[PDB]
């Protein structure tokens, strides 16, 4: 059901996504090509 | 005397005296001609 | 790091080389002025960007100009 | 009333935009 | 003409005393790049009242 | 010293200490009065004791009472 | 912060009036306990509420304070 | 009337304000008594209040709905007392001050120490120069047409 | 480079944390990147624009989707004046049961009420069902994808446009004026005539029947025959109920003037006619420049020939053509300036000439929209002047523009700056002085001694358009005026009704109180301008630093010598002007809100009398209308205004935090950071972990930027809460 | 190219056609054009000011609309005549 989507996506968008993005930026700025 | 007059001629002193005089005359005018928002 | 340039308006007063906190400037022989000396910046790799030199110049407009640029440990004055 | 299928269709479209966005970003890089 | 005690107008755009009048103190004759030494009655942003200019940068005023 | 002197003088010629002394609970302390220029007189409040002035808050009246002043001549 | 603490605590848990019998009515009513625990409380139950006097001082002997309040902000 | 305003002499709100103001003072005076210095003062204050309102009433001031005087400044001479006439006063006095100041500065500029005379004014000279400002309008115009007021590009300018 | 700032070796080889900070903030200055050719610059910018467009469309798609999936549009359509529009739903795991109930008031699930006005706009344009909104969102998602593809395509080797294509001014202007603006307007009038107007009268015209439902009974016969008057006959009656056929008409193009009686908004027929007329004007104007067909004007020639014979403007406009074509910064500045004026106009004209139905009755939304556009306008204005300065420092060629109109501006710079200064001083001294006079006299209990000037000039203008209250018998306010006779049978009938109706915002009544506030706004504009203009003119050099052009647009300072040279760069002018911009916009927004608040509340007198002195604004506006907001959450409970209450306090925090960066400078912090480094290196266990980027304090300019951002964000956030909670809490 | 100096512009600035026209002809055209524009305005004014009968915007006439465009042309033509006169042609 689509109604369950708010409770399945918000946890991901506000927690999982930001974390991985920040991690990637760190790895990108800490690397010496 | 001459030297004292020079001190009295210094900028700070003269300003205070002049402003006191100006303030006084303005206050006195309002004392005798009070409450004016126009030349009558 | 930073770039320091000296112009022909120098008078060889030596004041700039006496103010540098990191020995970046020197007085070299020259013939364009009565003093017979001009300032040079042989070791700009040690310039911290203080601009004390500029503050000491007596010419109408600074004969010594410091243009801040790329930053290194030395230029950023980092003892750590 | 927007049906579940309709909502799911929208999400699929969004995904396409995302993949096409990464490419544009990586092409500008 | 630029000469001792002459009055001139500065023509150096970078000068604090541009388009202003100064008195030539001495003009060196040894071929230095900026021979004339002009003195002004107003201090610059640094507090100096003198500077050396070339003859072309100075126009006699009288 | 001049500052302290002025305060005592203003408390002798421009205050309601006597009245307050008699009824400390009701009368309000006041030791400054404004000249009647330009509606500034509104600043002269009805503190009490047939007196109108600015209510001071430095605590002079209490101190004087403790010392035993009683009069304004003192 | 210290002076504000003094002002609210006293007006809430000390100052006030007591009846002939034992009835204590504090100036602000004891609001300090449950209102000073949040920043909104200070802004509303202190600054906003206790400032009703200065803002409404015009036309009274307390008008000077209102003018000074504004002047100081400036 | 202009702007739909009403003359203050014919505005009820204006009168209401007057009555109210006086009442407030009188109510206060009641507490004090007889020739009590406080009462006499309040009594004198009401007289001033009554006078002020009367003056405004006899004037040509136009009041609004609030019963407060509103000033007119569009150039009409009917209400010149409100802005035009007082305006001339400011211009005359201000010009006087500016003119005399410029005169003194230029005068002492050629002295032995032009900067000492700015921190320690030569009172005798200043007074003389100050008195000569009553005809500043004439003097200024004369100086303009003589090319002695405005300078000519012989002044310092920025690098660009 | 081989580090984060690939576009800068200098930053890349930096051993500190600055490398990261600066790389992020210098990312979009493509012109300064290492190894940048003009061709590449243009190509990358073009592609970046495609991406921006896509973001805008995705944003619009989301609003439609969320309103359709979680909103109450259809219910609102049924009862527009008794339903609160919903934006999106709320799923916060941190909420307490009480909060779930409070925010779920009026509905069955926690929700946020929208103050963006989308419902009214969509209702007016024709939307009636949620399914329709869904289709729109899906379409925009697709368009967004197409735009992203274009960005990639034009960066490919065989599709990268040439530098010449990027500099063909004539073709672009012709196309943009005739097609982007002209034909688009024609298309819009088509929609209004085919879909919107029918809907207002109760008829449904959609993709299902648009090809078989003629917009007008006569057909296109009148159009081609020339009998255009037919399309203006039978306008909707004054008893027409919107969204229904009762009292409807058949007209499609008219010039009635005024507002629909029931919706209190502009007539749709008039808007259709408006766009049709604008269309023709733009389409004609788009045929002015030469574009490979022989006919047309050459812009360079036009500019060169315009030199006043008297010589008062020097050599005229010669040389400007090359300067503009070869400078992207000047182009951006010109654009931002014009858009800034447009945004302000939208705000000013949209609250008076209400364009959408039942928008006037939604007080909170009306308030938000005005403050929104006015603030955006300020930012857009400041940016224009900023890029103008960047132009002088980077792209100005002194030789090309010799004795040009532009160069001569930089010749009398002192005159301009000095006079602008005088204006600011005059306005400042007297405006403040008069306010303080009024405050003092009122405080002393003598309000009759206030100096209140009537805004006669403005009142005259209002009368000139028909207002009668002021009693100035002039122009349209005069029955005998030639002007009245002209439009009495055209558009005046309807206009003269609205302008003379007290329950409309068309030319609101003005009084002595408005005079003062207007002069304050004047001060703001003048002072903000002074800072910005000075920055631009004194960007290439000054007496203190005659060689400023060689250092750039933004540099920390020039040292503690020559008296001290802090904040001497042009960037600093932008920094200083931002504060003034916020102040002036704040004054403007405060004025609008308070005036309207009193009007809505039914007591216009409060503003009329208390706006004359400052205390009134503080007590009768800020203090009085803050009661609903500060009680969003109290020791006794909470309501739907809790979120707004919390944000208000949050804003204050950010604003004050900004002060730290603005007043405290680097030296102090650098020394403190050094001590912290020592500690980490000397503390056992933590010694195991170490940094790879030396920890250092923020730079001088960086701190200024950070501080300005904190100040700005807090400023906007705090007012946003107030304007919304105060209006909604009292009238909603 | 189009840059000019002095007290009068060169004829090249008047375009590819008018640059060859005589000053007098341009003057005649200018006066005629202004006349048409003024006539159109006066006549239309009557229509707008006539009681009723202008409902549905009947007052707008194609001819008068076109005629009204003479006013701007009048300005251009009169300016051009001056330029041609000074240029000698
Ligand atoms: C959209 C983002 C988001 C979401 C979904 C949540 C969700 C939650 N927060 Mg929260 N939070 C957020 C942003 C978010 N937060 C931010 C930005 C801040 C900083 C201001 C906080 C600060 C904050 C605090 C200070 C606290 C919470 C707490 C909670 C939990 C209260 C509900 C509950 O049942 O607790 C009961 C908890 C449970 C039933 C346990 C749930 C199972 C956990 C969450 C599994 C986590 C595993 C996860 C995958 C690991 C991440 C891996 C990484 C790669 C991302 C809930 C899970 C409270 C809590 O208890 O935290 C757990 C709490 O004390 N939050
Ligand atoms: C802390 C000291 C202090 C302060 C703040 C005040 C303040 C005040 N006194 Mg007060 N007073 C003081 C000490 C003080 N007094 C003392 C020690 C005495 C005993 C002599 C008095 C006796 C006294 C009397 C008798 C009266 C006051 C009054 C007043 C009020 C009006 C002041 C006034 O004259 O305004 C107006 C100010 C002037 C007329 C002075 C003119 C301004 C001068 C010319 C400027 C100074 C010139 C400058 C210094 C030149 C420099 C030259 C160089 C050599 C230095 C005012 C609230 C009056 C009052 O309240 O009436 C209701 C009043 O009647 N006081
Ligand atoms: C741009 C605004 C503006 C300006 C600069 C002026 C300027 C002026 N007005 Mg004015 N005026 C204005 C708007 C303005 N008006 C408006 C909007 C109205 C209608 C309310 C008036 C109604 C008005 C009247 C009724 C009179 C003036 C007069 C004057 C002149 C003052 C007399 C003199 O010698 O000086 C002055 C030239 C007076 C004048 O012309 O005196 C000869 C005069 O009698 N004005
Ligand atoms: C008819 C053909 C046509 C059309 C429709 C367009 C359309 C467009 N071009 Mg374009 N272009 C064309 C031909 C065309 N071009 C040609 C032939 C060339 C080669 C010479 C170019 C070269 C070109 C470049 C190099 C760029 C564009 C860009 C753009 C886009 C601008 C951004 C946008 O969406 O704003 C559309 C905005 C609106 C519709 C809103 C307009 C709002 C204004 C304010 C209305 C004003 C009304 C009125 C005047 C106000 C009155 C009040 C006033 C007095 C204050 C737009 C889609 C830019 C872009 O983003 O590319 C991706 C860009 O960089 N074009
Ligand atoms: C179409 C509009 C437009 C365009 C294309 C540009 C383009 C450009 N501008 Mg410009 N500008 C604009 C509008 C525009 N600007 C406006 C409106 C203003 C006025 C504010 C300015 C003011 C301005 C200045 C003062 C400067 C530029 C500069 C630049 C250049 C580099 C930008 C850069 O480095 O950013 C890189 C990327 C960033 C800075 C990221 C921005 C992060 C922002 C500041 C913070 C976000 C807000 C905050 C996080 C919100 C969180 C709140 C939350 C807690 C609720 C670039 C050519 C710079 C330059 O030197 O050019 C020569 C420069 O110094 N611009
Ligand atoms: C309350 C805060 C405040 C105030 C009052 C001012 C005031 C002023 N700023 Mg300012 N500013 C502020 C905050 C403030 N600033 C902040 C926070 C910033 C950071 C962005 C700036 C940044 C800034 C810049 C960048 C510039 C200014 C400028 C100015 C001046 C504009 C001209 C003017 O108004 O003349 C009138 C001034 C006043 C009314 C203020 C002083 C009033 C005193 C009390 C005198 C009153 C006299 C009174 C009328 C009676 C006189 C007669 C009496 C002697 C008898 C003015 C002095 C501009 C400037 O230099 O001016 C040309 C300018 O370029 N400001
Ligand atoms: C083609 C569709 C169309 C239709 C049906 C109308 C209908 C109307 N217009 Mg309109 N108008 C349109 C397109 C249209 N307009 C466009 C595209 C423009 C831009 C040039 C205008 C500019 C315009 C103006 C400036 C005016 C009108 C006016 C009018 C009204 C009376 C004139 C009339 O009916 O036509 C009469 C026209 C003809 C019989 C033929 C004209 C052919 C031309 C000259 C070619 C009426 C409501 C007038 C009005 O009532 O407003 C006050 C008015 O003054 N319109
Ligand atoms: C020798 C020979 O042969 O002749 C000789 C002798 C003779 C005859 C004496 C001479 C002459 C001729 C002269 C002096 C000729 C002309 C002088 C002239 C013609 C001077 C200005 C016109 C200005 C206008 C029209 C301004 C604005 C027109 C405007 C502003 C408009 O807006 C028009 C308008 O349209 C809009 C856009 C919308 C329309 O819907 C309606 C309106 C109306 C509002 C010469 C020069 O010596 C040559
Ligand atoms: C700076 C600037 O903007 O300048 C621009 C302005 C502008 C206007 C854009 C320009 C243009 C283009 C042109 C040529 C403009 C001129 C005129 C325009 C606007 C359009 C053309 C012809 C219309 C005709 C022939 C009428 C058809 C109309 C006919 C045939 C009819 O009357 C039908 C009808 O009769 C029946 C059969 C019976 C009647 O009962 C009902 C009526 C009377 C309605 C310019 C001049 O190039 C440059
Ligand atoms: C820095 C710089 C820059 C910029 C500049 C700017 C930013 C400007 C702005 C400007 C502006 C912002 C302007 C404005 C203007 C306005 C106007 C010009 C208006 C006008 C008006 C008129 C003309 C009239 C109108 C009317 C009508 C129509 C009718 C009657 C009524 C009236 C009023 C309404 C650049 C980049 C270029 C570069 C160089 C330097
Ligand atoms: C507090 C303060 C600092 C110190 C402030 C600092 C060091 C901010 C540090 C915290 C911010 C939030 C950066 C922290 C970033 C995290 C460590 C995560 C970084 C991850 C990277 C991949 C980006 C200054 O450097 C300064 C300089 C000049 C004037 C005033 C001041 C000033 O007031
Ligand atoms: S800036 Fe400092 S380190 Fe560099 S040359 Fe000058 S005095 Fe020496
Ligand atoms: S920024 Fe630093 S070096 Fe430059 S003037 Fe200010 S204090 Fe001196």
């Amino acid at each position: 059901a689509a109604s369950f989507l708010p409770s399945i996506l918000v946890p991901l968008v506000g927690l999982i996504f930001p974390a991985f993005s920040m991690a990637l930026f760190f790895l990108y700025v800490q690397t010496d090509d | 005397m001459n030297d004292f007059q020079k001190y009295l001629s210094t900028a700070p002193v003269l300003l205070t005296l002049w402003m006191t005089f100006t303030a006084g005359f303005i206050i006195e005018v309002n004392r005798f001609f009070p409450d004016m928002l126009g030349l009558y | 790091s930073h770039t320091v340039k000296i112009y022909d308006t120098c008078i060889g007063c030596t004041q700039c080389v006496r103010a540098c906190p990191t020995d970046v400037l020197e007085m070299v022989p020259w013939d364009g002025c009565k003093s017979g000396q001009i300032a040079s910046s042989p070791r700009v790799e040690d310039c911290v960007g203080c601009k004390r030199c500029e503050t000491a110049c007596p010419t109408d407009f600074l004969s010594v100009r410091v243009y801040l640029g790329a930053e290194t440990t030395r230029s950023l004055g980092l003892a750590y | 009333m927007i049906t579940d299928f309709q909502v799911y269709i929208a999400l699929m479209a969004a995904l396409l935009a995302s993949v096409l966005a990464i490419r544009l970003g990586a092409t500008l890089y | 003409m630029i000469d001792r005690n002459s009055k001139v107008r500065i023509l150096r755009k970078e000068s604090y005393w541009f388009n202003q009048i100064g008195t030539v103190a001495t003009v060196d004759q040894s071929g230095i790049r900026y021979p004339a030494v002009v003195r002004f009655e107003s201090v610059n942003y640094a507090g100096t009242n003198t500077n050396n200019f070339a003859l072309d940068e100075l126009v006699e005023v009288k | 010293f001049l500052w302290i002197s002025g305060m005592h003088f203003h408390g002798a010629y421009f205050s309601n200490y006597s009245a307050w002394l008699t009824d400390p609970i009701s009368i309000k302390q006041s030791s400054q009065v404004v000249w009647p220029i330009v509606g500034q007189e509104i600043l002269n409040a009805d503190v009490g004791g047939n007196f109108q002035g600015i209510q001071t808050t430095s605590g002079w009246f209490q101190m004087w009472r403790a010392e035993g002043i009683t009069s304004e001549v003192e | 912060v210290v002076i504000f603490h003094f002002s609210w605590k006293m007006q809430s848990d000390v100052w006030g009036t007591i009846t002939p019998d034992g009835a204590i009515s504090h100036i602000t009513g004891g609001n300090f306990a449950q209102s000073s625990i949040t920043i909104n409380g200070w802004l509303r139950d202190f600054l906003w509420s206790q400032a009703s006097q200065v803002i409404q001082s015009y036309g009274s002997a307390s008008s000077a304070y209102g003018l000074i309040f504004l002047g100081a902000h400036f | 009337e202009i702007g739909g305003l009403t003359k203050c002499s014919e505005s009820a709100a204006f009168t209401k304000r007057l009555n109210a103001s006086v009442k407030k003072l009188e109510q206060r005076a009641s507490q004090y008594e007889a020739d009590s210095p406080p009462a006499l003062a309040l009594k004198q204050q009401v007289e001033r209040t009554q006078a002020r309102f009367d003056k405004y009433s006899r004037s040509e001031l136009l009041c609004g709905a609030d019963g407060l005087p509103h000033l007119v400044a569009d150039g009409r001479w009917s209400h010149a007392a409100e802005f035009i006439l007082p305006g001339f006063g400011f211009i005359y006095i201000s010009g006087w001050i500016g003119w005399v100041g410029r005169k003194y500065l230029r005068a002492v500029s050629t002295s032995a120490n032009p900067s000492e005379s700015e921190i320690i004014i030569n009172v005798p000279l200043a007074l003389k120069i100050m008195t000569t400002g009553y005809i500043w309008p004439i003097s200024a115009w004369q100086e303009l047409i003589s090319n002695d007021l405005v300078a000519v590009s012989e002044e310092i300018t920025v690098s660009p | 480079a081989t580090k984060f700032p690939k576009f800068s070796q200098a930053l890349a080889q930096d051993p500190a944390t600055r490398r990261i900070w600066y790389g992020i903030a210098t990312a979009h200055d493509l012109e300064a990147h290492d190894g940048m050719t003009e061709e590449n610059l243009y190509q990358k910018i073009f592609a970046s624009h495609f991406g921006h467009l896509a973001i805008i469309f995705l944003w619009t798609s989301g609003n439609l989707f969320h309103v359709a999936w979680q909103g109450n549009f259809e219910k609102w359509v049924s009862n527009p004046l008794k339903t609160r529009p919903i934006a999106h739903s709320i799923w916060d795991p941190h909420f307490g049961e009480s909060a779930l109930k409070a925010f779920s008031k009026g509905n069955t699930y926690p929700v946020n009420i929208t103050f963006s006005g989308l419902y009214q706009w969509w209702y007016t344009i024709g939307f009636r069902t949620n399914q329709e909104l869904y289709k729109g969102s899906i379409g925009l998602l697709l368009l967004a994808s197409v735009l992203l593809i274009a960005g990639w395509l034009h960066l490919q080797p065989k599709f990268r446009p040439s530098l010449s294509w990027f500099k063909n001014n004539e073709s672009r202007l012709n196309h943009h004026l005739s097609g982007l603006l002209g034909f688009s307007s024609l298309a819009w009038t088509g929609h209004l005539v085919h879909v919107a107007i029918p809907a207002s009268r109760g008829v449904h015209v959609g993709w299902d029947n648009f090809l078989t439902t003629p917009p007008h009974p006569a057909g296109l016969t009148p159009f081609f025959t020339g009998n255009w008057t037919v399309y203006a006959e039978n306008p909707d009656s004054a008893t027409h109920v919107f969204n229904t056929s009762e009292g409807s008409g058949t007209a499609i193009l008219t010039f009635l003037g005024g507002f629909h009686p029931q919706t209190q908004s502009l007539w749709l027929s008039d808007m259709a006619h408006h766009h049709l007329a604008i269309a023709v004007v733009f389409i004609v104007a788009g045929h002015m420049y030469r574009t490979n067909f022989g006919i047309g004007h050459n812009m360079k020639e036009i500019l060169d020939a315009h030199r006043p014979p008297g010589g008062r403007l020097g050599a005229g406009h010669v040389g400007l053509f090359e300067t503009i074509t070869n400078s992207l910064h000047m182009q951006l500045g010109l654009a931002l300036a014009c858009l800034g004026v447009a945004t302000s106009l939208t705000a000013q004209h949209m609250y008076a000439l209400t364009p959408y139905a039942y928008l006037s009755k939604d007080f909170t939304t009306e308030a938000a929209l005005y403050t929104h556009h006015q603030y955006i306008a300020g930012f857009l204005m400041v940016g224009a002047f900023a890029h103008g300065a960047i132009f002088f420092v980077r792209d100005y060629d002194p030789e090309l523009n010799k004795n040009n109109v532009l160069a001569r501006m930089l010749e009398h710079k002192e005159a301009i700056i000095s006079h602008l200064s005088w204006a600011s001083l005059f306005l400042g001294f007297h405006t403040l002085g008069l306010y303080i006079h009024n405050d003092t006299v009122v405080a002393f209990g003598q309000p009759e001694k206030q100096i209140l000037f009537e805004p006669l000039f403005a009142e005259y203008i209002q009368a000139a358009s028909g207002k009668a209250v002021y009693q100035f018998n002039v122009l349209l306010a005069s029955s005998t005026s030639p002007a009245t006779a002209a439009g009495n049978q055209v558009w005046l009938p309807g206009w003269l009704e609205a302008i003379n109706n007290p329950k409309t915002d068309l030319f609101l009544k003005i009084g002595p109180g408005d005079f003062l506030v207007h002069h304050a706004i004047a001060l703001g504009l003048h002072v903000t301008a002074l800072i910005l203009v000075k920055g631009a003119l004194d960007a290439r050099g000054s007496k203190l630093m005659p060689d400023k052009k060689d250092f750039g647009y933004s540099f920390p300072c020039d040292g503690p010598g020559r008296g001290g040279t802090c904040d001497i760069s042009a960037w600093d002018a932008f920094y200083l002007a931002m504060f003034w911009m916020l102040n002036t916009i704040g004054w403007v927004t405060f004025y609008w809100h308070w005036k309207h608040m009193t009007i809505w509340g039914g007591n216009p007198g409060q503003f009329d009398e208390s706006s004359n002195y400052i205390m009134g604004w503080l007590r009768d506006y800020l203090w009085l209308n803050s009661s609903p907001l500060i009680n969003g959450y109290n020791p006794f409970g909470m309501n739907n205004l809790s979120v707004w209450s919390w944000m208000f306090l949050f804003g204050h925090l950010i604003w004050a935090t900004g002060f730290m960066f603005l007043i405290s400078w680097r030296g102090y912090w650098q020394e403190l950071i050094e001590t912290l480094v020592w500690a980490h290196e000397r503390t056992p266990l933590a010694n195991l972990i170490r940094w790879r980027d030396k920890p250092v304090a923020l730079s001088i300019v960086q701190a200024r930027l950070v501080g300005l951002v904190h100040f700005s964000v807090g400023y906007i956030l705090t007012y946003a809460a107030f304007v919304i909670a105060s209006t909604s809490g009292k009238f909603a | 190219d189009m840059t000019w100096e002095g007290e009068y512009p060169p004829s090249k600035v008047l375009g590819p056609i008018m640059s060859k026209m005589p000053s007098g002809l341009l003057a005649i055209i200018s006066m005629a054009s202004l006349g048409v524009c003024v006539y159109s305005c006066v006549q239309t004014g009557f229509l707008l000011r006539e009681p009723g009968a202008i409902e549905n915007g009947s007052w707008v006439r194609w001819y008068y609309v076109v005629e009204g465009l003479g006013g701007p042309l009048a300005w251009g033509t009169h300016v051009a005549s001056w330029i041609q006169r000074k240029n000698g042609m």
